This record gives structure tokens, sequence and C-alpha cells, in this order.
RNA sequence: UACUCGAGUGGCGAACGGGUGAGUAACACGUGGGUGAUCUGCCCUGCACUUUGGGAUAAGCCUGGGAAACUGGGUCUAAUACCGAAUACACCCUGCUGGUCGCAUGGCCUGGUAGGGGAAAGCUUUUGCGGUGUGGGAUGGGCCCGCGGCCUAUCAGCUUGUUGGUGGGGUGAUGGCCUACCAAGGCGACGACGGGUAGCCGGCCUGAGAGGGUGACCGGCCACACUGGGACUGAGAUACGGCCCAGACUCC
């Protein structure tokens, strides 16, 4: 009862990975770009909605992303401290 | 090689043993994946059930009861049934 | 109040007056009488009563009354003191236990035995 | 240490500090002389210390001192350093 | 005599399980993904092989220091303790050529191609167990993610590896984890940073309810081990009864 050097381990694909949209607000980075995200919710107490907007920076190699435009984003690696974010695509330019 | 443990609960002078299988690595009352049931001697039956089912994934998936586990899985039969030679045996006394 | 406001502001709960600050939180201390006296009461009731001043392992200086007829109380006598308010006292905010430490239950008591720490009669 | 359990495993750890300090010494100096060989600027005398140290290498890490995707990695990083020189 | 055995290695086990909450406002915590970016002994299950030579040390005997713990010097002995070599060509790396997916580098069809490299150990003759790599899976784990989760502006500007790029070094794994140079920014009034408070949560008390309080036990996590630090061992260290150093405490 032989047998090669073949007992492999478990199987594991690829699934959802964040994606988000948002407003780019400060281009003034090299080849990096800050966006805030617009969300709603109901206070937990009150039950009055809330529109809150928390601060993201994304990736881009090229910078073609101007002040007060609209992009996408998908969760990278971690890249610097405090950024992980990377852009996908734009979405409109200003 | 998770292992077919008895969760206990409850306080002293009546303890509780639910079958869980689970690593042996964390706490006797550690994380609990899954729970197939529970025994307690307490009772003088100390009724004793088994999802037959659920405990054959398991041993054909990895996890090797403890001795006293397969003991009374062998009572109940689940034993007999994996092992194909006398089939399985109901003898359970279920509770007068 | 509107919506935004709250929402601005928070909602601010009331700031609990704590009354008898010497326990600190418990049901009771223990302390050391200093000294023996009497005071007046208000205007509206007038008396003589009797009230310890006592040191407590808390270390806070605060008088505490002393109940029923008579006691044994000299200066430098360990005490057991609890919550309470006193209306004809100011300055007072404590009882002291009968029948606990040193302080024993004034004699000839029979009726509400219990509250002031009194045996039987046999 | 109380139990004779753990006064022989220090004495065991001790042992083995002595072993392991040996190999990875040993492991060290190579990747030295590699980087050494680098920055002077050769190739055919690179590539036979990169022979050399990647052997030692693969055998102190089946040993287990290190670790085999580690090892992998420093080894084809100074595979390419060698490939841009 | 081996029934048996002191200690002696070698292992394996000791990272278990038990305890406590001082600090900690943090991806610290509950829930929800994850990884085409990691590992994981002991369990089962299909599937190659396990040739070979060598040396040393404890134990022991003698000697010596020393009350002591502890120590050395010398002789000697063996190995599932040790290392070389044999191969591998299915695995790890590198220079050349197709199809599928798109959520991108690129992944999968072990895609094809040229180079070179790599592991083991035996025990019992009986419900017989061992060693090495990896197509299958699980578990334990790490990272980071949206949200969230005290009070104080009588705490308003803070921050320099700090913030990003490139290149190197580093990690089981991307990344200021570390280094060098470039640009000056990043965090900030949808409350930064400051101060006091305090382990978080499923839960416990209350309330018709929303809500308020709160974290007893059990349990899911976290952090701690006389106070401050650091590192070795390995699949697994915050290493409680594992190690070293510094202070305190007690003692010889
Ligand atoms: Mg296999
Ligand atoms: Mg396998
Ligand atoms: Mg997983
Ligand atoms: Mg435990
Ligand atoms: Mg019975
Ligand atoms: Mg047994
Ligand atoms: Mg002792
Ligand atoms: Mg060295
Ligand atoms: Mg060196
Ligand atoms: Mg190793
Ligand atoms: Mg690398
Ligand atoms: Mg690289
Ligand atoms: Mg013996
Ligand atoms: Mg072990
Ligand atoms: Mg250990
Ligand atoms: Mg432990
Ligand atoms: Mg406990
Ligand atoms: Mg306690
Ligand atoms: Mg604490
Ligand atoms: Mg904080
Ligand atoms: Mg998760
Ligand atoms: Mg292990
Ligand atoms: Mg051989
Ligand atoms: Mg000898
Ligand atoms: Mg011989
Ligand atoms: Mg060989
Ligand atoms: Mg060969
Ligand atoms: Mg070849
Ligand atoms: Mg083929
Ligand atoms: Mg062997
Ligand atoms: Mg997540
Ligand atoms: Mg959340
Ligand atoms: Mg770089
Ligand atoms: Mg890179
Ligand atoms: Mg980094
Ligand atoms: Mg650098
Ligand atoms: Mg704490
Ligand atoms: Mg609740
Ligand atoms: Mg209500
Ligand atoms: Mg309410
Ligand atoms: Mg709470
Ligand atoms: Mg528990
Ligand atoms: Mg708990
Ligand atoms: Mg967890
Ligand atoms: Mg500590
Ligand atoms: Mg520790
Ligand atoms: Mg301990
Ligand atoms: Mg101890």
């Amino acid at each position: 009862q032989k047998g090669p050097k073949y007992t492999p381990a478990a199987e594991k694909p690829r699934g959802r990975r964040k994606t988000a949209i948002g407003y780019v607000v400060s281009d003034k980075m090299q080849k990096t770009i800050v966006v805030e995200l617009e969300d709603r919710k109901s206070h937990p107490l009150y039950g009055k909605i809330i529109r809150t907007t928390k601060k993201v920076k994304a990736h881009d190699e090229n910078g073609e992303a101007g002040i007060g435009d609209r992009v996408s984003l998908m969760e990278t690696r971690p890249l610097s401290a405090t950024k992980r974010w990377r852009l996908v695509e734009i979405l409109e330019k200003a | 090689a998770v292992k077919i443990k008895l969760t206990r609960l409850g306080k002293i002078r009546n303890p509780q043993y639910r079958i869980i299988v689970a690593d042996a690595r964390t706490r006797r009352d550690g994380r609990a994946i899954e729970v197939i049931g529970r025994y307690h001697p307490k009772e003088e039956p100390s009724l004793i059930q088994i999802d037959s089912e659920r405990a054959q994934y398991w041993l054909g998936v990895g996890a090797q009861p403890t001795e006293p586990v397969l003991a009374l899985l062998k009572i109940t039969g689940d034993w007999q049934k994996f092992k194909g030679l006398p089939g399985a045996e109901g003898t359970l006394k279920v509770k007068e | 109040p509107t919506i935004q406001q709250l929402v601005r502001k928070g909602r601010r709960d009331k700031i609990a007056k704590v009354k008898t600050a010497a326990l600190k939180g418990s049901p009771q201390r223990r302390g050391v009488c200093t000294r023996v006296y009497t005071t007046t009461p208000k205007k509206p009731n007038s008396a003589l009563r009797k009230v310890a001043r006592v040191k407590l392992t808390s270390q806070v200086e605060v008088t505490a009354y002393i109940p029923g007829e008579g006691h044994n109380l000299q200066e430098h006598s360990m005490v057991l003191v609890r919550g309470g308010r006193v209306k004809d006292l100011p300055g007072v905010r404590y009882k002291i236990i009968r029948g606990s430490l040193d302080t024993q239950g004034v004699k000839n008591r029979k009726q509400a035995r219990s509250r002031y720490g009194a045996k039987k009669e046999k | 240490a109380n139990i004779k359990s753990q006064i022989k495993r220090i004495r065991t750890n001790e042992r083995r500090r002595l072993r392991n300090q040996s190999v990875k010494s040993s492991l060290r100096t190579a990747i030295r002389g590699f980087r050494e060989a680098v920055d002077a600027g050769d190739k055919d005398k690179a590539s036979e210390l990169l022979h050399a140290t990647s052997r030692k290498l693969d055998k102190a890490a089946s040993k287990g001192v290190i670790h085999p995707n580690q090892a992998a990695n420093k080894k084809s990083a100074l595979a390419l350093a060698l490939n841009k020189l």
C-alpha cells in the first residue's frame, strides 16, 4: 500500500470582496485619493433616519480622477497605514 | 482530529453531558461546532438519543469518538450500522 | 426640541444626587467614636439628643445618631453605623445600630426588640 | 523550574538552540556571501554560490529550522537579482 | 534470569485543562464576507519508497572544587538521538509557447517548454503499528473590512515613519513590519487629538412598551501571571507552576 506525495489539503474559491461607491474629495495626493461615502441609517432610539459620511481613500496609479468625482471601490491588499481601498473604475468626472 | 465530546452545563449535583463534536484542543466546555444530543446519568434510564446520519458523516469526515462515546454508539447500534457486521440493532430501553 | 437638535446635542439624563456620602456605596461602615455630646434640633422641634462623632474606615468625619434610651459609649469606642437621614438635626445623616460590637440594645425593651438588638424574656 | 519534566525540557531546548543557532548562522553566512558576490557584480561565481547556498538552504528547511515558502521566497528573490544583473 | 526497575537519554506530553480582571475606547467585541495570500503533529481515507557508511554524549567509574545548590577534568557505551550519499523526476524555484474566467496582478485546465534543486526509521508476528510530500476536507489559527459600541471643548488643532510613490530589507502571508530617496501631506468642527472612567458580548434587574441600569454564575471572546522587558523550543508562547536580565518581598 504505497502512494506518492499526493495527499493535499482542502479547497477554497474566491467569494465576495467588499464593493462600494463614493465621491473623491482630495486630489493633492500622488497616485492616491480620499473618498467619502454617503449612507443612511435610523437612530436606534430616535427612529429618525441619519445621513452621515465616513472618510475613505482609494488607489490610482495614474491619477485620472479630479476633485469632486464619483468612483467605485474594491478592497485591495493593505498597502499603507490607514489605506487599503483601491479604485476599480471611474463612474464620472467633473 | 475533532473528537465527539460531551458538553457539560448546569450545576454541581446534577451534571449534564451534551453530545458535541469538537476539537479536544479547546476547553472541555469550549467551542461546540455541531451538537447531536446529550447524555446525563442522573436519571436512572439516563436516556440517550443519537442522530445516526450526522454521527456517520462526522466519522467518515475524520472525527474519532472517545471510548465511552463509541461504546454508547454501539449500544444505540450506530457502531453496528457503520461496521455492517450485525446490521442495525435496536435495543435501547426508551424511558418508561 | 427638534430632531436635528436632538441628534446634535444628545439627551442628557439627570445626574443622581447621591446621598449618604460616607459609605461610598456601602451598606455598612465601621468606625470608632471620637466624642459624645448633645445638640439642639431646629426651631419647630426642641430637645436634647445624643450624637457621636466617629472615625470611619473610609476616613470621613461625620456625626451619627444614637438610638434607644441608654448607651455605653465613651470616647474611643468602636461602633457600627448605618444610613439614614434625620430632620431634627441638620448636620446628622447617620444612625448607630445597637446590639453589635460594643453597642448593646437598651435594656427593658421587648417591643420592636429586633430593631434595637435585645434578647427575649425567660 | 520545579519539575523534572520542565527541567529536562530546558536542557533539551538549550541543546537544540546550540544546534539551530549553528545551522542558522551557516545559512546567514551563505546569504551574506551571496549578497557580497552580487554587490561586487559577478555572474558565474554568483550562480555557483546560488547553487551551493540553495542546496544548503533546502537542506536546512527540510530539517525544519526555517520555513519552506519563505525559503523559496528569498531563493527566487536572489535569482531575480542575479538575472537583473 | 527479564518478571521487574532507580535513575540515564530519547521521545511524546508540558501552549492542555484551572485562576484573575489591573490596564486596555482598540477590528479590543457580536454579527457578516473573505483569502486566486498561511500553516497546522496526533484521525480516517486512494495512491512511490524507506539502500547505504561514519562518528560523538549521557548513564557509569575515578578525580577535583564546594555546607550548599552547582561544577569541571579524564575514560568508556548505545541507539526510533546524528549527519553525509543513493536516488526523486509527480513537489519548490527560474529563461521560452495555448484555452477558460473575468472581481486584477493573473488564477484553473497537475495547460505545453528548457535549466537546474530537494525525505524518511524503524518497532510487534498481532484486531499490527511507523517515516517523508502533496490533487481531496476539517479543525485550530493571522490580517484587515463597512457599521457600531462612555463622559469632558471649563480638551480645537494634532500628527514626521507621520502621510503616499519607487527600491531594497522583513513576515507562515500583502503592507512604514524595517531601510533609503522622492512629494507634503494625512488626520481635523457628520468632533482630531487631549483628560477621568471601565474587560467586551449571549446575558441579569426593571419597564406594557420604547427605554434605563448593569456584566453575579454559565458560556463566546480579550488581556494578565511579584513589577518592567526580551528571546529559545515547535504545527502551536501573554509561554501562570519554561528560560535570561533588572527592581521589591521573604528565606538559606
Ligand atoms: Mg493524497
Ligand atoms: Mg490530503
Ligand atoms: Mg476558513
Ligand atoms: Mg479549559
Ligand atoms: Mg442505564
Ligand atoms: Mg480508557
Ligand atoms: Mg514545593
Ligand atoms: Mg553563528
Ligand atoms: Mg552573523
Ligand atoms: Mg523544524
Ligand atoms: Mg517577499
Ligand atoms: Mg519580489
Ligand atoms: Mg525500567
Ligand atoms: Mg506536544
Ligand atoms: Mg511548553
Ligand atoms: Mg500551557
Ligand atoms: Mg472560573
Ligand atoms: Mg475573584
Ligand atoms: Mg484587567
Ligand atoms: Mg479610542
Ligand atoms: Mg472571520
Ligand atoms: Mg502537535
Ligand atoms: Mg537507510
Ligand atoms: Mg561515556
Ligand atoms: Mg555496534
Ligand atoms: Mg542519502
Ligand atoms: Mg538521486
Ligand atoms: Mg530535471
Ligand atoms: Mg501531465
Ligand atoms: Mg530511525
Ligand atoms: Mg469581514
Ligand atoms: Mg459592526
Ligand atoms: Mg518598497
Ligand atoms: Mg509587491
Ligand atoms: Mg507596510
Ligand atoms: Mg524604503
Ligand atoms: Mg482590562
Ligand atoms: Mg439583549
Ligand atoms: Mg416600558
Ligand atoms: Mg423604555
Ligand atoms: Mg455591558
Ligand atoms: Mg465556557
Ligand atoms: Mg463568561
Ligand atoms: Mg475568533
Ligand atoms: Mg504582565
Ligand atoms: Mg509568558
Ligand atoms: Mg501556572
Ligand atoms: Mg510554579
